[PDB]
């Protein structure tokens, strides 16, 4: 009847261990109050962008593409010197990807309206590397596992490259205390 | 330049007025010390009043014979921020609140007790609406197409001709 | 032996000021009645087996390289880059400006990575039934029927005992100066 | 129910011991994410293109085609390909292997719908297996000089990142 | 009644349609698991897909490098842009649109190549470790490893 | 927490306070970092 992660509160109700990631972890009451659906196809979002976001934060400084207009380590530097266009670009792109992957139902009245869609399914597979049915579980706990370590560490790179004025790698090979 | 205006970045009048600014707030300057609080402050507020003189400056705002930025809203684009992108945000957030506004009262009308639900608001239905509002325009249109927005004349009441 | 209840098992506390839990079966070799903080009660007792066995063993390399690293037994050509002294930390230090524990770390790396983590994954999950620190590895063919204990025992115990000894061998040489022997 | 390659591994669901160098050596699962067809065309396709890569660097290191030489100069391995790129050599040779890569593609979900065996392009104008054990036979050879060619290529080509001199130089020069 | 954000227009009063289709298992390599017409998957799935990416992988060679390439007398080709290709029999417009229109490199200033990166519009890679080491670095590089070990020594 | 003290919490009036102050502290914050906007910057 308590939560496994927080064995002094209460077990969440909604929180029955079915889901990916399921440790009994809600202690604000969010499950009790909001829908445990858009909770979780949020947190995928979140977690998804945030292994991009982080993969990037590494990836930019040790790789560019040609020009001087990418040419910065540092990723909140190359978020202005990045050409304005191009990122212009890349907002409407996503906008119509967010518009398109949710099939005209993108709101918190009409989002899951069908009884067949499934929180984070928007039916991606390009590769159809789902096919295996005792994969599955565990797919989709090493998902939910690295998406939530991204957003800490994509939280983190972010603020720590405000305080340093430093790329991250460069920041742990020349690293300066505050 | 548009109607007889010049711009701000070259007007004498503009110079005269940020001039009388930072003048009116050194006379109060001198009369403190270096280093005390007040000091500061009057030297920040200074720096403030020069940073948005030449903000207003470089901004190509146009500015009359009384030497303050005058606006251009006749729809003309080397003047649309002015007052038509103000416009289209102000519409943008306006419409928002109007659409989960209607929305909520629609939700309202379905409850059991429905003006317990205006004076005591379902919080979590109401912000699933405030979340609902970033797509109104389209929301609202397919409303308006479906005949889900506009009712028919028969079905208001009208008092006697 | 596997001598059950009096080198191993139940019943068996080789401290007895801190009493045996109940929480330990006594089928893990060196099950000795030693948990005084009661981590048996929670923890998963394979894992935290195999761990106790790869510490051992990964102990047991480190005090026969150590010594034989300390006293000035050396591999052909292995002094000149390496450096003529016997101080092990300045052999960690100067190995790895050579390269020679960037290439040890590389490939003892590739095996954990490679059989290492399937082998603890599929021993927690349960689908080979897959002993602790078992990798089917008996070249030379010692335990096949004395696998039981008198290999098993003696292997947690030498390894424990290795790491007691690396652990002390190492703040000696720290705090002294100069390495063991 | 055991990998025989790592036996204390389990035995790989995907993997059956059909497929010729099939020894059960799947221990990081690859095999339970991507299509085995899949991954049997990739690994044939590497393979074949790594045998290739490793004669060439031999032969490219005992001879070259007349005029080569005053186009390259003394350049061996990687460093002519930049060269060759300025050339109109790695042009035509990309050309005409994304012509064959077209087909190929074709071939490839061919094969992912089941309709042909991964690798298979019935390419044998000299008949060279006639039995089906001599198949087998060559099956399992070229699996496993596909294999060990990927490993050998590897080699050459960071063995040339290491000191320029090419795979049979080397041998003859430390 | 209505839980909030479950998503389900009926719990919040709004417009549903009835009309919910189900969801086949079918997938595209390059499109999206969804309701499709009859015929769709079989004429427009990963084969059909695959096969024309390949198709304009192959197609996008010869347009990358796209240009008059004309014979000099000692062998050697110049390559000049179809902008200067004239046609005689368009009135006033002589120059006309081209396949370089469609696609502009060099107007953009990128060197295209058949493999989309060029030799001067290369993929940058630079080390960032700056050629130090992770611990006990004496001189221009001090990591974090390098940080904890003078804090704890002091 | 308590239900009925939430149901308060959820009135008219408190939801009204608390919303109003949270948009003032928006538009406080937006001219404490962004002062003087007299116009969009095109
Ligand atoms: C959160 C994601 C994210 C964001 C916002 C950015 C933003 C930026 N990147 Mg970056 N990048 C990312 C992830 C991201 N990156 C990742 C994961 C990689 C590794 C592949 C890179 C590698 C990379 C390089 C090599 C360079 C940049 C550069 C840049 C800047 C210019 C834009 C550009 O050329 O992009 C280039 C983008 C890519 C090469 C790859 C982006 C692919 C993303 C992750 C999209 C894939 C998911 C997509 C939405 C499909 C999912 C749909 C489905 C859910 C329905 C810009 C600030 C340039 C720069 O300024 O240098 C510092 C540059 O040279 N990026
Ligand atoms: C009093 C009536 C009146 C009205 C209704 C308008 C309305 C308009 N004027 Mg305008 N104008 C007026 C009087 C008026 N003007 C007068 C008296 C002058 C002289 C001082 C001007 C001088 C003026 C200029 C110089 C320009 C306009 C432009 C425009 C248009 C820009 C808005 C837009 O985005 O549409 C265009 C976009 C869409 C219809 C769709 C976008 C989505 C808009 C239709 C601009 C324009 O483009 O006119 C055609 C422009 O450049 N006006
Ligand atoms: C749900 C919100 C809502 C909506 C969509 C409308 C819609 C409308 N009103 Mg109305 N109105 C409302 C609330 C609303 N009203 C309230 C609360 C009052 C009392 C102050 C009025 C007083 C009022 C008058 C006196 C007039 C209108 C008029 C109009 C029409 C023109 C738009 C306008 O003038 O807006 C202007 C609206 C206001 C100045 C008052 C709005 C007050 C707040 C800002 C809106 C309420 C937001 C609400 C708290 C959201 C909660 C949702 C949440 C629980 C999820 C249009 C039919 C005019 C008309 O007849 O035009 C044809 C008109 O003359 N309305
Ligand atoms: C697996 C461990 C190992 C083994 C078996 C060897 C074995 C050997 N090394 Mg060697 N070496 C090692 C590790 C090892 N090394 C390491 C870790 C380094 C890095 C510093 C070196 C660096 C090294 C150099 C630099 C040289 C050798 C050389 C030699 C050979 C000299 C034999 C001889 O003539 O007797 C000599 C015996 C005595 C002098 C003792 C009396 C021999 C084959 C020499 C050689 O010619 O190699 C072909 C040589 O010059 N080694
Ligand atoms: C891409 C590789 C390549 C390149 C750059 C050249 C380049 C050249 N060849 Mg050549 N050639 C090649 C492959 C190549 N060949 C192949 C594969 C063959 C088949 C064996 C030949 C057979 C060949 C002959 C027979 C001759 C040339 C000759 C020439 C030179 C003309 C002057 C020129 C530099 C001529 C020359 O004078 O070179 C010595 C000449 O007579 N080539
Ligand atoms: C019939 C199809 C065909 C055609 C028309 C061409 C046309 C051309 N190729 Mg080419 N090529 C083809 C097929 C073809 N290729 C194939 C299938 C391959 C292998 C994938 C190549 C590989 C290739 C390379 C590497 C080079 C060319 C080059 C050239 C250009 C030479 C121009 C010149 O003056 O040389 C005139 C030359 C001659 C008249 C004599 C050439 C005779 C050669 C030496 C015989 C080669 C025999 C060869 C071993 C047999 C191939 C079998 C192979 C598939 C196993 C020209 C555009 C060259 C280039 O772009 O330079 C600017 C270049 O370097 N080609
Ligand atoms: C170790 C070399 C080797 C071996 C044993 C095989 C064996 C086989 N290949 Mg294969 N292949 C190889 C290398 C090899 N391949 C390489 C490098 C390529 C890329 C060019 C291919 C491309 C290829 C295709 C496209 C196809 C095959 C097919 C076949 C099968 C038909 C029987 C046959 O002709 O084999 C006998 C082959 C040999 C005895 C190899 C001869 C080795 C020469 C003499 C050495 C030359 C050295 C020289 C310096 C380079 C058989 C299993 C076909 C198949 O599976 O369908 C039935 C088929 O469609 N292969
Ligand atoms: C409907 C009438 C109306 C309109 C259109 C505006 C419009 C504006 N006012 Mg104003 N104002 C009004 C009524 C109005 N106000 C009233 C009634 C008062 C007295 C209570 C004020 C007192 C007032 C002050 C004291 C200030 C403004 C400011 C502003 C500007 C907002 C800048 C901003 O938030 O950036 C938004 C920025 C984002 C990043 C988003 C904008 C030009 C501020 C300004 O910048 O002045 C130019 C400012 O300092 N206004
Ligand atoms: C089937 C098909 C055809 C066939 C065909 C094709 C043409 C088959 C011909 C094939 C050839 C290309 C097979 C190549 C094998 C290469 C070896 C395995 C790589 C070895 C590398 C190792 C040893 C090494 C390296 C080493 C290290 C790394 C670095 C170096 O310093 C040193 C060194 C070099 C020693 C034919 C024509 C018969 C017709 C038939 O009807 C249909
Ligand atoms: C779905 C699937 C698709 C796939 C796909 C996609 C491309 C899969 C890729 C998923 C990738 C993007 C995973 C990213 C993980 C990054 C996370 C774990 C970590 C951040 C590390 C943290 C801890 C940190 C940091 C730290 C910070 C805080 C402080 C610093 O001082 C230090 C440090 C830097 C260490 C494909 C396309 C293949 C098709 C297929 O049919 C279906």
């Amino acid at each position: 009847a308590k939560s496994k992660a927080v064995p002094f509160l209460s077990q969440p109700e909604a929180l029955d261990g079915s889901m990916a990631g399921d440790v009994g972890f809600d202690p604000f009451g969010f499950s009790s109050n909001f829908d445990l659906k858009w909770l979780r196809e949020a947190e995928l979002k979140h977690g998804r962008i945030c292994m991009l976001a982080a993969t990037g934060c590494l990836v930019q400084e040790v790789v560019h593409l040609p020009g001087e207009a990418f040419s910065q380590k540092m990723a909140l530097n190359a978020w202005a010197a990045a050409p304005r266009g191009g990122m212009i670009s890349i907002l409407v792109a996503i906008g119509l990807i967010e518009l398109i992957s949710n099939r005209f139902a993108l709101t918190a009245t009409d989002m899951f309206a069908n009884p067949n869609r499934v929180p984070g399914d928007l039916g991606f597979d390009p590769l159809s590397l789902g096919g295996n049915g005792a994969n599955r579980a565990r797919m989709e706990l090493a998902e939910i596992t690295h998406g939530r370590a991204a957003m800490m560490g994509f939280s983190g790179m972010v603020h720590q490259m405000l305080v340093s004025k430093q790329a991250p790698i460069e920041q742990l090979m020349h690293f300066k205390a505050v | 330049d548009v109607a007889g205006l010049t711009p701000c970045g070259e007007s004498k009048e503009f110079a005269r007025r940020l001039d009388g600014s930072v003048k009116k707030l050194q006379t109060r300057l001198k009369k403190y010390e270096a280093g005390t609080p007040p000091a500061l402050a009057l030297q920040k507020q200074i720096d403030k009043t020069k940073n948005r003189f030449d903000r207003y400056g470089k901004a190509g705002l146009l500015c009359g014979t009384d030497g303050l930025p005058h606006l251009i809203a006749d729809g003309r684009w080397s003047h649309s921020g002015e007052f038509v992108i103000p416009g289209l945000f102000f519409l943008y957030v306006a419409g928002w609140i109007g659409w989960v506004g209607r929305s909520y009262v629609l939700f309202a009308r379905t409850a059991d007790k429905p003006t317990e639900k205006e004076i005591i608001i379902d919080v979590p239905v109401a912000l699933s609406f405030v979340s609902t509002g970033f797509i109104w325009p389209f929301s609202a249109f397919k409303e308006f197409t479906s005949g889900n927005l506009i009712v028919p004349a028969d079905e208001i009441t009208v008092s006697p001709r | 032996l596997y001598k059950d209840g009096k080198m191993q098992g139940k019943g068996v506390n080789i401290i007895p000021v801190f009493a045996r839990p109940d929480s330990l079966d006594g089928t893990i070799p060196g099950d000795q009645g030693f948990d005084p903080f009661g981590f048996s009660s929670w923890v998963n007792m394979k894992f935290v087996s195999e761990a106790e066995i790869k510490h051992g063993r990964l102990a047991m390399l480190a005090f026969a390289g150590i010594m034989v690293e300390s006293i000035g037994i050396s591999f052909p050509g292995a002094t000149s880059i390496l450096g003529d002294s016997k101080d092990i930390f300045e052999i960690h230090n100067k190995a790895v400006e050579s390269g020679a524990m960037g290439q040890i770390l590389l490939w003892v790396g590739f095996i954990e990575a490679c059989v290492g983590v399937p082998a603890m994954n599929e021993m927690l999950s349960g689908e080979t039934s897959r002993m602790p620190g078992d990798f089917g590895f008996d070249p030379l063919g010692l335990g096949k029927g004395d696998k039981l204990a008198r290999k098993q025992l003696v292997e947690v115990t030498n390894g424990r005992l290795a790491m007691l000894a690396v652990s002390g061998i190492v703040h000696h040489t720290i705090i002294t100066g100069k390495g063991p022997l | 129910a055991m990998s025989d390659s790592v036996p204390f591994l389990k035995q790989p669901e995907a993997l059956d011991g059909s497929m010729a160098g099939d020894v059960g050596f799947d221990p990081l699962g690859f095999s339970s994410i991507g299509d085995i067809n899949f991954l049997r065309e990739a690994e044939l396709k590497h393979g074949r293109i790594a045998m290739l890569a490793a004669a060439g660097s031999i032969a490219q290191d005992i001879f070259t085609f007349p005029g080569v030489s005053k186009v390259v100069g003394t350049a061996k391995m990687t460093g002519v390909h930049d060269i060759l790129v300025k050339q109109g050599a790695m042009g035509q040779l990309l050309l005409w292997l994304s012509f064959l890569e077209v087909f190929g593609t074709i071939a490839l979900l061919e094969t992912l719908d089941g309709k042909r065996a991964p690798g298979d392009f019935k390419f044998d104008p000299l008949n060279f297996s006639k039995n089906p054990e001599t198949f087998k036979r060559y099956q399992l050879a070229e699996i496993k000089n596909g294999r060990l060619a990927m490993m050998g290529v590897g080699g050459m080509v960071h063995g040339y990142f290491i000191t320029g001199k090419g795979p049979l130089e080397l041998l003859g020069n430390f | 009644a209505a839980v909030g954000f479950s998503g389900v227009p009926s719990q919040f009063g709004r417009p549903e349609s009835g009309v919910y289709p189900a969801e086949p298992s079918e997938q595209t390599f390059l499109g999206m698991r969804g309701p499709r017409a009859p015929g769709h998957r079989e004429n427009f799935g990963g084969k059909h897909t695959a096969t024309m990416l390949a198709i304009a992988a192959l197609l996008w060679q010869p347009v990358s490098e796209a240009g008059m390439y004309r014979m000099q007398g000692d062998g050697s080709l110049t390559k000049t842009s179809f902008n200067e290709f004239e046609v005689p029999g368009f009135g006033n417009a002589k120059k006309v649109p081209t396949i370089e229109s469609l696609f502009p490199f060099s107007s953009k200033g990128f060197d295209a190549s058949p493999v989309l990166f060029g030799k001067n519009s290369m993929i940058v890679v630079e080390d960032p470790r700056d050629g130090c080491g992770a611990y006990a670095n004496s001189g221009s590089c001090h990591t974090f490893l390098d940080e904890i070990g003078d804090a704890l020594k002091a | 927490m308590d239900s009925n003290f939430l149901k308060y919490l959820s009135t008219a009036p408190v939801l009204f306070t608390v919303w109003l102050s949270f948009t003032a502290s928006f538009i406080i914050e937006a001219n404490r970092f962004f002062p003087d906007m007299l116009y969009f910057p095109m």
